[PDB]
């Protein structure tokens, strides 16, 4: 299924170092990358 | 070699946050379940 | 009125920065942090 209106993951990356975010965001964000890193760990993904 | 496939995320500041109490929820009942593991095996089979 | 078990503010920030702490606690640190930062404006403190 194709997704709409996402970007490369350091394209917001470099801009949140630049302009942080708000920390509700942020701590979103966090939520969102944990659920990343569990899904790369179990399948152990060669190539992210 | 543990150098040839990074998980480039893992370079991130945000990989260095300790996992939230969310993920440990979502995750821990599932993966600490030996039946749950064993269907995973299983669906995967089936796809495999 | 004397306040119980605190310390120096930087003593904690250098180690939340080798150890970051859990998004929920820092999101709490963040939320008192304004609170410091809006009085020491309005008062405009000379010596903080
Ligand atoms: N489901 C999707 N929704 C939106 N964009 C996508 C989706 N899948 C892939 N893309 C975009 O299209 C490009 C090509 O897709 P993909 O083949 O998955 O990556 P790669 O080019 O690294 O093999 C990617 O750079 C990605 O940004
Ligand atoms: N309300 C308070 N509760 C607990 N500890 C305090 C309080 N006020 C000051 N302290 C501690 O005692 C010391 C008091 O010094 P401070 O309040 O900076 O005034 P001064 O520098 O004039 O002595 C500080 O080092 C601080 O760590």
């Amino acid at each position: 299924l194709f997704v709409e209106g996402y970007k490369d993951a350091d394209y917001w990356l470099r801009r949140f170092e630049a302009e942080p975010l708000p920390e509700n965001t942020n701590r979103q964000l966090l939520l969102q990358f944990e659920r990343l890193v569990v899904l790369d760990y179990i399948i152990r993904n060669t190539d992210r | 070699s543990w150098r040839a496939y990074p998980f480039y995320w893992a370079w991130l500041p945000q990989a260095k946050v300790p996992f939230s109490q969310e993920i440990k929820d979502l995750i821990l009942p599932k993966i600490s379940d030996p039946n749950f593991v064993k269907d995973l095996e299983e669906d995967l089979y089936e796809l495999f």
